[PDB]
């Protein structure tokens, strides 16, 4: 295989034996960042947003034929918004986890940089690893991100032909992001994350208290009413 | 291989019969002459004996080095992989034509003498900027412009497909093309139709990604962009959103506005330098046309200036016909109520309504799109 | 598959010809009226060329083929009406009734009797009826008859007239590009007796059209650019009267029956030179036709225009002789001094500049043979009135310093400086003639023949160089006096001074290098008659070369004048005359190949080219006939300059594979001089393949052999970017590639391309392709470089001033009587049209537009506009009269 | 008639070419090998002659010599420094200090001196090749050409009219005006006609990434230029390489000014450049530095103004001499319709009006085809116009 280790003799430099499988640079990139791997079973009270995020990302992989029956273009970009600490990251991590996607997040760092390329004069060199793990998902945190997303959305607008690549941006305060990103054909669906109410502060406590050693008789309902909607964090 | 380029009778003439029967004689006489070499001087196989003589000359360890100069009497200064460079000699089976300074070579292990050259594994930025396949549907997908669709073929397509019309006029085709208008009227959309049609290599770069973080790295990227464009073919360079080089300031760029300027001076060279340009067409697109430098928009660098208007209310009806072509449209709807909903809705607004109305159908597992889908579509798309 | 239903034709012509044996006997009406129903209905359903799937022509012969074999032969009482219904119906599908052995049995249906007026049912249809079959008649049937039984029965007699109207039928129906199919009809019919078919089709072409001449006209010369010798004999003399009998365009007579001059009969073009002086209307074509008769493809015409009308129409001759030559001096006088040229450019020696800092210091090269090359900072740059006054001080101070052969060389440089001159060229010599030296006067008086080259007026028929010659008891006075007059009178065919210089051959004086260039002098004069020259040459050859086995001074000089004496005829009689003449030992049979292929300059006779290789291919030849096999390859160097690019690609594909790749002595020593003979054009196919074997010097051989390929790879004229290939080799040629024998040579390479900026057309193709020899002045030098010993002593007579037939450069000249017009010109890459749509696009590089005396260039066809109509000569030839007419508003 | 018969006899002989050329050896499409019938010179002899007697001769750099003895101090890339000796084959003359030499791997002794390092980004900016622009294309500005041409080439083509009169002619010249006026075009005509080395520099190539990196490229330019006898340096768009020294507060644009000071030092003072002639060309000269505008560096100050009227009429005759036109059109009417127009616009008028002839059907333009191109180029693209904020050079 290309990019595979070998053994090698030294007197004549003859090939000896295949030495296995070192790492993918995409694997070492996610190993640096260490996203907190999540699932649907640790989601507290976000039932309507899970239905919205599946219609855009989950469905055009398992059933790409289902949009040809409607004859509309399949969506590409998702914007998530709300106050910080309300679960933007864990929802995006879960959706990639439950339909077998390579969850790639870019932050524009420089320890990351040595695995993408030597200089990477663009950001678009990220796609060479991304179209190799073809059903992948690009994720971006909270103005360098807003220029990074415009460069990606112009590539996957018709110029990129390899399908099943989607981008997800998470930020707060949508009234200050760029007007070029607020062109109505640009972002396919925007999803608001409210702070949780009394019914939704309860089950986040319920899921988190699974790994504590509890005493019988607690009445968590009284506890969740003491917090007047801080966040899910 | 390139034995005879003459085909011009193109019939059953004796001349096509005579020419190829002359070439029949030159071939067999060349055959029978070189047949007599191994008959009277066998002396080797020549299929592998001279080959294995070379293969036993060059060692099994083959180190890869790097040229940096050439002295013509078969010895040149080459760089090792460490940094300590040598003054080795060059062989005769080395085909001394593909030797540029910086080209990867093959050295000896013992005396490091120049054995062979190596094909380059290029590049992780050429393949970034080179559009591989044709993007999308044809010019029939656009609809409604019909005046500037003629204009772009006039400057790009017709110079390439019919190189006769300009010669009979004795003229050179117009050089540069810029596309400007309000946002979302189809500037990027028309460039996809050119990339559909053409046979030239098509290069695309956003204007935002011209700006860099190191000093002097910006103008270096422009010099190697037009290097790539010239070294292939007749080609098309598409630069999108070039107002973004000047409007937004980013703190990643170390130099301030007086590094943006030095980048623009290099681009201002590459369009109308004094070097022999070649066959490279340039297409540019923006929506803030009043912001950028008029020294770059002078005739000589950009010749044609194409304005895009907002869609008219009889051309809007054409656009609804296009984006609702292959969808199972229920007969509840009337498209004319949707036309004058916003007085100045772009072409991008129409596709944003048509896709989002289809998404409302899949929430209820339906197959056709009703009227109240579009009623709650424009509430979702427009008004927020 | 929708079969059935409408099957009328697979049923009723399946019934009625099947009932035709049932309705021939005892049914007299159905034998004819159903046959008349079978003749017209098969005729009517076949005429449209849109339904080629006829409903009978591929349907009736499933049984009708077995019917017709019992209908036509087995009836045996065929009448006079029922054969016009049989053979008009049964001879139509027979190219498709029969398979590929049709060719022996077209006549078992047709030659029973040709029914009437066979084109009556071949009117609307182009070639499906019988014009494909008429091609099948002349293909195989007429060829077996007309091989040794041309004068024969019905297979020739009506076949002439059957090929009469059918050849008229191609120019009858549509007048499409099927007009050029008639040269496919006239030539396949009676290939060698082409004139018996052409005389039937010359007079028919005379009444054919006056617009449908010109594309068939170029179609014939497309077939006449190469042919078999008897075909090239026949089709070119049939080519002549079509601009005379049908058309009277009549101005392409002179240059394009130089095509017909040497092969057919040397009197025949002289009978066409008679056709010049008959059509005396009036002056404009009359001036331009005889412009070329002096110094463009031959001379020797100045004795046929002193008739009784010597006023101006026959006083053109002296104006043809030297005055338009003086207008070709007025080229360099007024027009070339205005564009660029100063009196001393001199600075290609200054272009040898930056090696003093390229790697340290300089002031090192102090070779005295460099000063031989330093003669050409003067000598090469000063052509076309580059006259020098005290700028020859590099030639003045080296005249009186050393190098006796350079006293010859600096004095012979002055002939190139005042070139094409009669006015003051003699006067410039005399200020440096008087030195009382064998080497100064003999070099200066040899240059006196250079100055008047092409003048041939009274300068010295027996005056100056005969007085030089009769001084002889010694060195180059004996030698350098016969070279100049044979140069100056090379275009002459005068008998007298050839017999002044015939006892030079018959002296038997043992100065051998004089006798070697003696045959080289007289061979330049005549190419035809005077077999007593051939007697005079071979007698001293038997008297000297037989009683010795020594150097190529015999071999490079003495037989070379014989091939010039019999140049340019593919008759293969001169091979019988000269090769049987010196039947001898094989080193005197070196000249077996000399006079053989010098008669075979440009044609297609590739049966010569196989016997140019297969006799002595390699044979490994341990140092015996390597001069011969180099000379056998030397005669492969012609036959490739003018098949019009057809063998030029086929020669570069062979020699780079054959000789320099996988040969022993022919490739490594000599096989590069083809490229010094194939082209001085300049194209990177061979221009990049030669320094692969040059910059790799291969110093193990006699390394001046590769350095022989150094200077004469710079042999290409028309200066280019090739200074890069030479000065970089001139950089490594300073230390290495030693200056002790090559400092003359690397700059002789360098100063050669830029001789001046202009005056480079020495490449033997005029009009479009005719010869203009040319070859007689050049071929002695390429034979001379075999190999060594003349780079110092003997070849300096040749290596300076060998080729001097530079018929200079341009075609931008008006020559309307006042000389006031400039032009309206437009130069282009060469034309590509053979047969295309009407109007045919000539050429494709329209981006250049000029009006005045500008350059020629390598592949250039130049046309005009402005409705000047350019009505003079229309073909090419660089001195159009340029009349005008404007009847187009 | 012989439809297949010419075809398959064509096809097999086109195959019989390839079927035996595979039996000669051009094949095995390589990864860096030669034509096999070309390397036969080093096939047996120089294979064992250029390899086995000849050695590697690792190349070095010399620090200095010392008195009384050879005893040369040498230096290599990263390894140590030695004390070395010559061979016999070379004299001790051309082993001057600060010189690259080749050195064997065992005894460490000097074989041959080497040419110095050229720093190959300076190597690419030598032009090597000439454009096709003649002074006949620069019509309209004849007096500006003549005042230019007497500085660049007449001391080089005739270095005797100036010496015997006793004057040292000027050395530098800048060319400045509005854009599209003909500045870069007129410089191409100089490189067409000249003969010396013509080293071009675009001012946006000296901005580098490190500190003081750009000032070294200015030296290596003038190092190789002093080696040549005559040379012609061309600077284009030098408003990038330096405007003025204005340093305030945080030191900004400090790095480019050190490159601009090194360029000033190579032009004047202390054993000067000699026979090197420079030629700048800017777009807005008001930004440039007063110490750079000083004569002795930038003596001539050729202005490229807009053409008056007869300048414009001559430009139409250049860009429309080679196009199919109606005979009876007048250009003098056209030049009155373009009052302040550059030469670049007049070319675009001529190239646009030919397209109108290609729009419908026809083969030659008319007078009204020009007038339909005038109001589109001049009066409809007038929103941009590029000139009126550059006449004031701001
Ligand atoms: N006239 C039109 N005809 C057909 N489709 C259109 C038209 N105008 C816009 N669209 C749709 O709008 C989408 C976006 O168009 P496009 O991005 O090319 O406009 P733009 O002006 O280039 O946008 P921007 O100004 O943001 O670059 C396209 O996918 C296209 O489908
Ligand atoms: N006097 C003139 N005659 C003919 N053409 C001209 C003239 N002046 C300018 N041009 C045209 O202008 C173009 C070259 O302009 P040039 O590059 O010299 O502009 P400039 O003066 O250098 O300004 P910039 O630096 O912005 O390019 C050429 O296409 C040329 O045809
Ligand atoms: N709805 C939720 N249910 C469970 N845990 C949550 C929820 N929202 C936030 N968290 C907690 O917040 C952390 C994730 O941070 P997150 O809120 O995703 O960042 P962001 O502010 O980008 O959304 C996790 O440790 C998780 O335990
Ligand atoms: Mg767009
Ligand atoms: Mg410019």
């Amino acid at each position: 295989t290309p990019n595979c280790r070998v053994a090698l003799r030294n007197d004549s430099y003859t090939l000896h034996k295949i030495l296995p499988n070192k790492v993918d640079p995409l694997v070492s990139l996610m190993m640096v960042e260490k996203v907190p791997d999540s699932t649907y079973e640790m989601i507290g009270g976000l039932d309507k947003q899970i239905k919205e995020i599946k219609e855009v990302i989950e469905l055009p992989v398992k059933h790409p034929e289902l949009f040809e029956a409607l004859g509309i273009a399949q969506p590409k970009g998702v914007l998530l918004y709300g106050p910080p600490g309300t679960g933007k990251t864990l929802l995006a991590r879960a959706v990639a986890h439950h339909t077998d996607c390579t969850f790639i997040r870019v932050s524009g760092s420089e320890l990351v940089q040595k695995f993408i390329g030597e200089g990477a004069r663009m950001v678009r060199e990220l796609f060479v690893m991304a179209r190799e793990h073809a059903p992948s998902i690009i994720f971006m945190d909270e103005s360098e991100v807003q220029r990074t997303m415009l460069e990606l959305l112009n590539q996957l607008d018709g110029f990129e032909a390899t399908k099943n690549i989607k981008v997800i941006m998470a930020t707060n305060r949508i009234d200050i992001l760029d007007s070029a990103l607020l062109r109505p054909g640009r972002i396919d669906r925007k999803i608001e994350f409210p702070p949780p109410n009394e019914e939704a502060r309860l089950d986040i406590l319920k899921i988190h208290s699974r790994k504590m050693n509890l005493t019988r008789g607690i009445n968590l309902r009284k506890i969740a009413e003491l917090m007047p909607g801080a966040s899910g964090a | 291989a390139s034995k005879l380029p003459l085909v011009t009778p193109h019939t059953q003439c004796r001349l096509k019969l005579l020419k190829l029967e002359r070439i029949k004689d030159y071939l067999l006489m060349e055959e029978e002459f070189i047949r007599n070499q191994e008959q009277m001087k066998p002396l080797e196989e020549k299929q592998e004996e001279e080959r294995s003589k070379v293969d036993d000359l060059r060692g099994t360890p083959m180190s890869v080095g790097t040229l940096e100069e050439i002295i013509d009497d078969n010895h040149a200064i080459v760089s090792t992989s460490v940094g300590s460079e040598h003054y080795v000699s060059i062989l005769s089976f080395v085909d001394k034509d593909l030797l540029e300074p910086g080209c990867s070579v093959l050295l000896n292990h013992k005396v490091h003498a120049v054995i062979g050259v190596l094909m380059d594994d290029t590049d992780p930025l050429v393949t970034v900027m080179k559009v591989e396949k044709a993007p999308q549907e044809t010019y029939a997908d656009i609809g409604g412009l019909d005046n500037q669709i003629q204009e772009i073929k006039e400057s790009v397509e017709l110079p390439l497909t019919h190189p006769e019309y300009y010669e009979e006029m004795g003229i050179k085709p117009p050089k540069g093309v810029i596309l400007y208008g309000p946002p979302g009227t189809g500037k990027t959309l028309l460039a996809k139709a050119v990339a559909n049609q053409t046979s030239a290599t098509f290069l695309r770069v956003v204007g935002s990604e011209l700006i860099q973080k190191y000093l002097g790295d910006g103008p270096k990227l422009v010099r190697e962009l037009f290097r790539v464009a010239e070294e292939h073919a007749p080609s098309i360079v598409f630069i999108d959103e070039i107002d973004a080089i000047g409007t937004k300031r980013y703190d990643s760029n170390s130099g301030g506005e007086r590094e943006i300027q030095r980048t623009m001076l290099e681009l201002l060279n590459q369009l109308d330098g004094f070097d022999s340009r070649g066959d490279v067409k340039v297409i540019m697109a923006t929506n803030r046309i009043e912001t950028l430098d008029p020294a770059l928009i002078r005739p000589g660098r950009i010749d044609r200036k194409i304005e895009f208007p907002l869609p008219d209310e009889k051309t809007k009806k054409r656009i609804f016909q296009i984006h609702t072509s292959r969808m199972t449209l229920a007969d509840d709807v009337t498209l004319d109520d949707l036309i004058m909903a916003k007085d100045d809705l772009s072409g991008a607004d129409i596709k944003a309504i048509c896709t989002e109305a289809g998404l409302m159908a899949l929430r209820e597992r339906r197959m056709k799109v009703t009227n109240e889908d579009f009623k709650k579509s424009k509430e979702n798309v427009l008004y927020k | 598959m929708e079969e059935g239903g409408r099957d009328k034709a697979p049923v009723q012509p399946q019934q009625s010809p099947a009932a035709a044996p049932g309705g021939t006997d005892e049914k007299p009406s159905g034998k004819e009226r159903r046959d008349a129903g079978d003749k017209d209905k098969e005729q009517e359903l076949s005429e449209e060329d849109k339904q080629l799937q006829d409903e009978l022509e591929m349907l009736v012969e499933r049984l009708g083929e077995k019917d017709t074999s019992l209908y036509r032969p087995a009836l045996e009482e065929l009448r006079r009406q029922i054969r016009s219904s049989t053979t008009s119906m049964t001879s139509v599908p027979k190219p498709l009734k029969f398979l590929r052995p049709h060719y022996g049995k077209l006549k078992e249906i047709y030659e029973n009797m040709a029914p009437g007026e066979n084109k009556r049912f071949a009117a609307d249809i182009i070639s499906v009826l019988a014009m494909t079959m008429s091609g099948e008649r002349e293909c195989l049937k007429y060829r077996l008859v007309g091989s040794q039984e041309e004068l024969a029965s019905w297979g020739h007699e009506y076949v002439r007239h059957l090929a009469g109207e059918v050849a008229k039928e191609w120019q009858e129906l549509d007048d499409a590009e099927k007009v050029q199919r008639e040269p496919l009809l006239t030539l396949v019919k009676e290939i060698v007796p082409y004139n018996m078919a052409h005389n039937a089709e010359h007079e028919a072409c005379d009444l054919l059209m006056e617009i449908e001449q010109v594309d068939m006209l170029e179609k014939d010369i497309d077939e006449n650019a190469y042919a078999k010798v008897c075909l090239y004999l026949t089709s070119c003399v049939n080519y002549v009267p079509e601009p005379e009998n049908s058309a009277l365009l009549r101005c392409a007579l002179g240059v394009f029956r130089k095509f017909s001059r040497f092969p057919e009969a040397l009197r025949l073009a002289l009978m066409l030179n008679d056709m010049e002086l008959v059509e005396d209307i009036f002056t404009s074509c009359k001036d331009v036709v005889v412009q070329k008769q002096m110094a463009f493809m031959l001379g020797r015409h100045g004795v046929f225009l002193e008739l009784s009308e010597d006023v101006e129409e026959y006083e053109d001759l002296t104006e043809i002789m030297s005055n338009v030559q003086l207008n070709s001096n007025f080229l360099a006088l007024a027009r070339e001094l205005d564009i660029m040229e100063p009196k001393v450019p001199d600075d290609i020696y200054k272009t040898h500049l930056e090696n003093n800092r390229f790697g340290g210091s300089g002031s090192q090269v102090d070779s005295a043979r460099m000063n031989l090359a330093s003669s050409f900072v003067n000598g090469f740059v000063n052509a076309a009135f580059g006259q020098d006054k005290l700028l020859t001080d590099d030639g003045n101070k080296w005249l009186y310093k050393n190098k006796d052969h350079g006293m010859l060389s600096a004095a012979a440089s002055l002939g190139m400086i005042l070139l094409w001159d009669v006015d003051g060229g003699l006067t410039q010599i005399d200020k440096y003639l008087y030195s009382s030296e064998d080497y100064i006067k003999s070099g200066a008086l040899l240059a006196c023949g250079i100055v008047n080259s092409g003048v041939r007026n009274e300068c010295d028929p027996a005056l100056a160089l005969l007085s030089d010659y009769v001084l002889h008891n010694s060195n180059t006075m004996r030698l350098g006096s016969i070279f100049g007059l044979g140069l100056a009178y090379a275009g002459s065919n005068r008998e007298d001074v050839l017999t002044l210089l015939l006892p030079v051959m018959g002296d038997s004086k043992s100065s051998m290098e004089v006798a070697g260039v003696t045959a080289l002098a007289c061979g330049m004069i005549a190419v035809g008659s005077c077999n007593g020259d051939v007697t005079s040459t071979i007698l001293q050859t038997i008297m000297e070369k037989s009683e010795t086995e020594l150097k190529d001074t015999y071999a490079r000089w003495l037989p070379l004048g014989l091939g010039l004496n019999h140049l340019g005829k593919g008759e293969a009689i001169e091979a019988i005359l000269a090769a049987l003449e010196v039947v001898s030992e094989p080193f005197r049979s070196f000249a077996n190949t000399l006079v053989d292929v010098c008669a075979y300059a440009g044609s297609g006779n590739v049966l010569k080219v196989q016997q140019l290789l297969h006799i002595c291919s390699e044979h490994f030849d341990s140092k015996e006939k390597e001069e011969d096999k180099d000379k056998k390859e030397k005669k492969d160097k012609d036959k490739k300059e003018a098949p019009a690019d057809m063998g030029a690609h086929q020669g570069v594909a062979v020699l780079g594979i054959a000789l320099i790749a996988m040969g022993e002595e022919i490739g490594a020593e000599m096989a590069l001089r083809t490229f010094g003979h194939l082209l001085r054009y300049g194209e990177p196919t061979l221009r990049r393949a030669v320094p692969l074997a040059l910059a790799l010097i291969s110093v193990s051989n006699p390394r001046l052999n590769i350095l022989d390929t150094l200077s004469k790879f710079s042999h290409d004229a028309d200066p280019e970017v090739s200074y890069n290939s030479i000065f970089a080799m001139g950089m490594v040629g300073s230390g290495t590639n030693n200056a002790r024998l090559a400092a003359m040579l690397r700059q002789l390479a360098q100063y050669h391309a830029k001789d001046p900026n202009n005056l480079f057309m020495v490449r033997l193709a005029q009009g479009l392709t005719h010869l203009g020899k040319g070859t007689l002045t050049l071929c002695p030098y390429h034979s001379d470089r075999q190999l060594m010993s003349q780079v110092a002593v003997a070849g300096l007579l040749t290596v300076l001033v060998s080729f001097l037939d530079v018929r200079n450069i341009i075609l931008g000249k008006s020559h309307y009587v006042l000389y006031g017009l400039v032009a309206a010109m437009q130069p282009r890459m060469l034309v590509t049209f053979d047969e295309e749509l009407r109007p045919l696009p000539v050429s494709v590089r329209v981006g250049q537009a000029v009006d005045v005396v500008g350059q020629a260039g390598k592949p250039k066809t130049i046309t005009g506009f402005q409705t000047h109509t350019t009505p003079v000569l229309l073909a090419h030839g660089e001195r159009a009269e340029l009349a005008t007419e404007e009847f187009l508003p | 008639t012989y439809s297949r018969q010419i075809k398959q006899v064509e096809d097999d002989i086109q195959q019989l070419l390839k079927k035996i050329n595979e039996l000669t050896g051009i094949k095995e499409s390589d990864t860096g090998l030669a034509p096999p019938a070309l390397w036969d010179l080093a096939a047996d002899k120089q294979t064992l002659q250029s390899e086995q007697p000849l050695q590697v001769a690792r190349c070095t750099k010399i620090i200095n010599a010392d008195s009384e003895d050879p005893k040369y101090i040498i230096n290599v890339k990263q390894f140590a420094k030695f004390v070395v000796d010559l061979s016999d084959q070379v004299a001790p003359t051309d082993i001057e200090e600060g010189m690259r030499v080749g050195v064997d791997r065992n005894k460490y002794q000097i074989h041959i001196p080497l040419p110095p390092k050229i720093d190959p980004t300076v190597t690419m900016m030598q032009v090597e090749e000439k454009p096709d622009v003649t002074y006949s294309d620069v019509g309209g500005c004849k007096e500006q050409i003549e005042k230019l041409r007497e500085v660049v080439e007449t001391p080089l083509l005739h270095p005797e009219r100036f010496v015997n009169l006793g004057i040292e002619p000027p050395k530098g010249v800048l060319l400045f005006g509005p854009p599209g006026t003909g500045k870069t075009l007129c410089a191409r005509a100089v490189a067409n006609r000249t003969d010396a080395c013509f080293i071009r520099v675009i001012g946006s190539e000296l901005v580098q990434k490190y500190v003081g990196e750009g000032a070294r490229m200015v030296r290596e330019l003038f190092e190789m230029a002093r080696t040549k006898k005559a040379c012609l340096i061309f600077f284009d768009e030098i408003d990038a390489i330096g405007g003025a020294r204005f340093d305030d507060g945080a030191g900004g644009d400090n790095e480019v000014q050190r490159t601009m000071l090194e360029l000033i030092n190579q032009l004047d003072g202390f054993d000067p450049r000699g026979n090197i002639k420079v030629l700048m060309a800017t777009n807005r000269p008001d930004t440039l530095d007063p110490a750079l505008m000083r004569p002795g560096r930038l003596d001539r100050k050729i202005e490229f103004s807009l053409p008056d009227l007869e300048g414009r009429t001559h430009i139409f005759k250049i860009h429309a001499r080679s196009m199919s036109v109606e005979r009876d059109i007048r250009f003098e009417l056209l030049a009155r319709l373009c009052p302040n127009s550059t030469g670049a616009e007049i070319r675009s008028v001529c190239t646009e009006a030919g397209m109108f002839a290609i729009r419908a059907r026809r083969k030659i333009a008319t007078e009204k085809d020009f007038l339909e191109a005038v109001n589109k180029v001049i009066k409809s693209y007038a929103k941009f116009s590029a000139t009126p904020r550059y006449m004031t050079y701001n």
